[PDB]
RNA sequence: GUCUGAUGGAGGAUCGAGUUGAUACUGACGUGCAAAUCGUUCAUUUCAAUCACGUUUAGGGGCGAAAGACUAAUCGAAAAG
RNA sequence: GAGAACUUUGAAGACUGAAGUGGAGAAGGGUUUCUUGUCAACUGUGAUUGAACAAGAGUUAGCCGCUCCUAAGGGAUAGCUGAAAAGUGUUUAAAGGGGUCCCCGUCUCAAAAGGGAAACAGGUUGAUAUUCCUGUGCCAAUAGUAUUAUGAGUUAGAUGGUAACAUAUAUAUAAAUGAACUCCUUUACAUAGGCUUUACACUCGGGGUGCGUUUUCUUUGCACUUUACCUUUAUAACAAACCUUGGAAUCAAUUUACUUGGAGAAGAGGUUCGUUGAACUCAAUUCAAAAAUUUGUUUUGUAGCAAUAGUAAUUCGUAAUUAUCCGAAGUGGUAAGGACUAUCCUUGAAAAAAGGAGGGAACGGCUUUGUGCUUUGCUACUCUUAAUACUUGUAUGAGCGUACCAACAACCGCAUCAGGUCUCCAAGGUUAACAGCCUCUGGUUAAAUAGAAAAAAGUAGGUAAGGGAAGUCGGCAAAAUAGAUCCGUAACUUCGGGAAAAGGAUUGGCUCUGAGGACAUUAAUGUUAACUCAGAACUGAAACGGACAAGGGGAAUCCGACUGUUUAAUUAAAACAUAGCAUUGUGAAAAGCCACAACUGGUAUUAACACAAUGUGAUUUCUGCCCAGUGCUUUG
RNA sequence: UUAUCCAUUUAUAGGGAUGAAUU
């Protein structure tokens, strides 16, 4: 497993050939109410890459513009 | 096993390209980083080998052939010399005086190292236990502890 | 204070093996145990490392000497004659 | 450093006591000397001048 | 308390057999064999470490990259600065010598 | 040259569980739990120390810090035909 | 159930007590393992039980091992011996193999504890699990031809730093030329002593949740509060080595001990390795403070893995929700690493395999006459990683083991025998203590029998007035003494000892006093530990190492100097060994001592400070006379 | 000295005057 900060290299990745599946985590912030924490996760044929994203409506942004081609999977 | 220290010394190959290696019996005074010369022209100096032919009549030497090319037999163990006491008037022969205190005539082409063993000196400290003993043998050979002939049976 | 009047060294073998024998002993292991002048260096550090080999602490050169002190009379009367020569 | 690895102080406390002795002694003594120094140096440059002044008159 | 056993073959306390406990996210302890130590590579000369290579067993040094097991001068990652700059010294003084020596015949 | 305090950690050094053995009761048992066991007491623990697997030595021969000891419940000459 | 002291269930009273009848393996066994049935014989009493009897099942691997390497060693080849059977194993083999024609050079086996490519967590069965399921990784291999894409280099091989040294982050740090020949490193190594670091273990006080006691007391007693390999994991921090400046006696730095310095110390600034594996605002986010980088935080994240898993709870119908999973410290039991000091007439394996360097052979693409020495000609070329088509014999992962016991009835002892039999893990209280005694987790309450009675006699124990070895060959057996602290210790002596010599006093509980550290604000002020050691007053049927645990001593004589060894199963000693002392043989492949039928071997990887053969038996002080006899030896 | 025997070696130059070294 890898982590990516940057959001240009972890959308580079996001169109390459042998990119199967992405990962949606949603979770609730343990410090306090509801910041709804997402993890976005890209199944590569190597390594899985995870982004965290405290914004909620960024990381809603960035989930649907991606490729339609991707299998989608919720885990909660 | 032995009681004496030996010299890993490094020549040079003459007939291709490469190094060699030696282990040799050595003279109390050498020190690494030291170089030693071999041959029927070397100096006289601690350490170099040359035939006892060219050997003023008092020098103490070592690690001897009782024959030419036979790569020393003769004065081997630690604190060990020998002396040339005599040479032919016609070369060809050398007289030497052995550690025994036996006399014997060598053929004057023969080598020796100029020196004297070294770690001389060890059989003056008492053992003084019998574990000592024990670890002293236990490097050489099955033949320690003894008993004697009078408390066995007739047998053996 | 000091801690012993004769035997110094030697008070490791306890009441054994008779007091002569322990005297000999004595006079082996001080020359064993001693330090010992570089001539290479020119420091006091040379210290015995096996029956036959003798070191020094600090610029490591490996000498052959005797086997309870770094040089023995016998040798040292054979290379006078030939350095005198 | 020395004193303290022989085994002359068992504590803390003593050690300070001992160090501000020896260091209040040690600063009086040299307070004393420099003085004296002091003293000595000023009546070489009498000692100087009046020779010279002498020998413009006397030798030359 | 938690006791533990040996989960591989050996069962002996050898050097090539040390174990380290851990705990688990399942909530029980158990035992990883560690691997054992490596010497580091030495100058070729006076036998001291080689400052700027890695300590690897041979299989983990043949997969390792290639920048962590050398240095750049004249003799890299097998005989130390200093007797480089004695060597060096060395070669060019006596070369000079016999330079001087030979024309001295005249 | 000699006295006192501390530091230091030598020795086929001391006591003693375990391990390795076998001094005494001339105890139990002696148709035994056992063709050598059981109970208490005893010796030994940094070294000539203890254990495992592998390997060498074969019968008038081997091995023995030596008792004519041991060599598969067999030894002043094994076992099988 | 025909029939229950010894089948099953519940409730009691108890044991094992981490050095366990608790877990996991090796040797040996071979289906004893599981489910169902069942009692002729066996399970030394019963028996509905069973390891008995019957019928069916059960052992899943690129990553655990073997398989490969070499060791002490075994078997062979050439030759040579011998009637052969057999004995030796380079002793003159055109030896075998490997690097392109030349070099190197006998073969083969011997380790399931030595060397060694590579994996973790959760779940799952009546019976298997690092092997099956889910998820996330790693290692090795992968031919020729093209075509695309990634990246570097000259428009024949790149840069930075004064130096120690450093730099390729593409999905992926993949590429920094380098032939013959040569040198080195890793693999790779003993014991003892203390100091130090990290992880696991144990403990204390807060928060939350469930349970328990509750006549009285108890802001209370107990349980849970978790986080793997892998990412060169990044960084942080420590012992050490080295570089640049600097230039040391009034010597200085410094450790528990040490140990270092004009061959360049202290001070100041740097480089690397090892330990370890989210430490340090570590990373991403601008609220802002000079840009062709500084702050408390706007804020998040158990760094990714990761909560989606595990654990402890509360609800809803015959498979779903919901809430928690977090603040600060002590003790030193086990393991490993670090930097050191000391000891040896003792100096503590090898090989497969991998890496580093010195040296400088060879070197455009193109298509061409002549023949590698020509050209007229143009400017893309050389490496590197990945994917895709086609050509080739069918272009990823061979074979073997894996159930169960391991003694308590699955092993050896004729047996379901109180015997024997190799490794790893290891909680609380009292303590110097992994000792003894009691306890929590796990295990058990079974032994070729049970009930009642209870005298002689036995076996294993306990006590005894007055005397105290009068008993007996003989104090045999038993008794008396014992831990710590404070005092006090003779003769003799090889000066080291004797020595725990001999002897004397104290010890509970409770309430107090005194002495031993660290940190941060100013000689004052505060915040905080952890176990030890002294002194005093009270108190009790004068007791207090209260159980457990735990030397009897002294004056002399004989023998052996001491530690050590011995008659497995009647003798453990004064017997053997030992250091020390003395004597004898031998200068070598035509020598000393010894093996062999013969050829040939051992000591010997040796060389008089050596090898071989004897006697006596530490130290001290001594070792007298006899060469006629018997041996040995010298001359011709 | 040629039968016979021993020794050394990669059977590697006919007798005298603590750098590197190979195409
Ligand atoms: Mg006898
Ligand atoms: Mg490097
Ligand atoms: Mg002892
Ligand atoms: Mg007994
Ligand atoms: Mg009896
Ligand atoms: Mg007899
Ligand atoms: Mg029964
Ligand atoms: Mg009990
Ligand atoms: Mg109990
Ligand atoms: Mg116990
Ligand atoms: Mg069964
Ligand atoms: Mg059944
Ligand atoms: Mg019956
Ligand atoms: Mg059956
Ligand atoms: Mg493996
Ligand atoms: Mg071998
Ligand atoms: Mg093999
Ligand atoms: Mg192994
Ligand atoms: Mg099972
Ligand atoms: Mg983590
Ligand atoms: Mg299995
Ligand atoms: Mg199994
Ligand atoms: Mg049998
Ligand atoms: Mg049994
Ligand atoms: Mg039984
Ligand atoms: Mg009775
Ligand atoms: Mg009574
Ligand atoms: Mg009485
Ligand atoms: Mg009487
Ligand atoms: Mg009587
Ligand atoms: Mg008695
Ligand atoms: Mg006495
Ligand atoms: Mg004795
Ligand atoms: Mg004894
Ligand atoms: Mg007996
Ligand atoms: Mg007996
Ligand atoms: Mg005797
Ligand atoms: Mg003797
Ligand atoms: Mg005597
Ligand atoms: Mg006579
Ligand atoms: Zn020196
Ligand atoms: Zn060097």
């Amino acid at each position: 497993p890898k982590q990516i900060t940057d959001i240009r290299k972890f959308l580079k990745i996001s169109r390459k050939p042998d990119t199967t599946a992405v990962i949606i985590m949603k979770k609730k912030s343990k410090t306090k109410k509801n910041t709804v924490i997402t993890k976005l996760k890209l199944r590569t044929k190597k390594y899985l890459y995870t982004m965290v994203f405290a914004d909620r409506k960024k990381a809603e942004r960035i989930e649907n513009s991606l490729l339609p081609s991707l299998k989608r999977i919720y885990y909660p | 096993g032995r009681g004496a220290p030996l010299a890993k010394v490094i020549f040079k190959r003459t007939e291709k390209y490469g190094k060699k290696e030696e282990l040799i019996i050595a003279s109390e005074g050498m020190f690494t980083g030291q170089y030693i010369s071999c041959g029927t022209k070397a100096p006289l100096s601690v350490g170099n080998i040359l035939p006892i032919g060219k050997m003023p009549e008092g020098t103490l030497i070592c690690n001897l052939e009782h024959r030419t090319g036979n790569r020393g037999t003769l004065v081997k163990a630690s604190g060990c010399y020998a002396t040339v006491v005599g040479q032919s008037e016609d070369g060809k022969k050398t007289k030497v005086r052995l550690p025994s205190g036996a006399k014997k005539t060598i053929d004057a082409k023969a080598r020796a190292m100029v020196g004297v063993v070294g770690a001389g000196g060890r059989i003056d400290k008492p053992i003084l236990k019998a574990g000592v003993a024990h670890h002293k043998y236990r490097v050489k050979r099955n033949c320690w502890p003894k008993v004697r002939g009078v408390a066995m049976n007739p047998v053996e | 204070s000091r801690r012993t009047k004769k035997v110094g060294l030697t008070g490791k073998y306890g009441t054994r093996y008779g007091s002569s024998l322990r005297k000999q002993i004595k006079k082996i292991e001080l020359m064993q145990h001693a330090k010992y002048l570089c001539t290479f260096c020119g420091k006091t550090a040379t210290k015995r490392t096996c029956v036959g080999i003798w070191k020094c602490k600090k610029c490591k050169r490996k000498v052959c000497g005797g086997a309870w002190s770094l040089t023995t009379p016998a040798a040292v009367a054979a290379k006078s004659t030939i350095i005198r020569l | 450093y020395l004193k303290c690895k022989g085994n002359q102080f068992k504590n803390k406390r003593t050690l300070i006591e001992a160090i501000q002795r020896e260091k209040n002694e040690t600063l009086k003594k040299k307070a004393i000397a420099d003085q004296l120094e002091a003293k000595r140096l000023k009546a070489q440059v009498l000692r100087n001048k009046r020779k010279l002044k002498k020998d413009k008159e006397v030798v030359a | 308390a938690q006791r533990v056993h040996y989960r591989r073959h050996n069962h002996y306390n050898t050097k090539s057999n040390k174990v380290r406990p851990v705990r688990t996210p399942g909530g029980k302890l158990t035992i990883h064999v560690v691997k054992k130590k490596a010497g580091k590579p030495k100058c070729a000369d006076c036998k001291t470490a080689i400052q700027g290579v890695k300590a690897l067993r041979p299989a983990d040094n043949y997969r390792a990259r290639r920048k962590n097991r050398t240095v750049a001068r004249a003799y890299g990652g097998s005989i130390c600065a200093r007797c480089i700059r004695e060597r060096i010294m060395r070669a060019f003084l006596f070369e000079e010598q016999k330079c001087v020596r030979q024309v001295l015949k005249e």
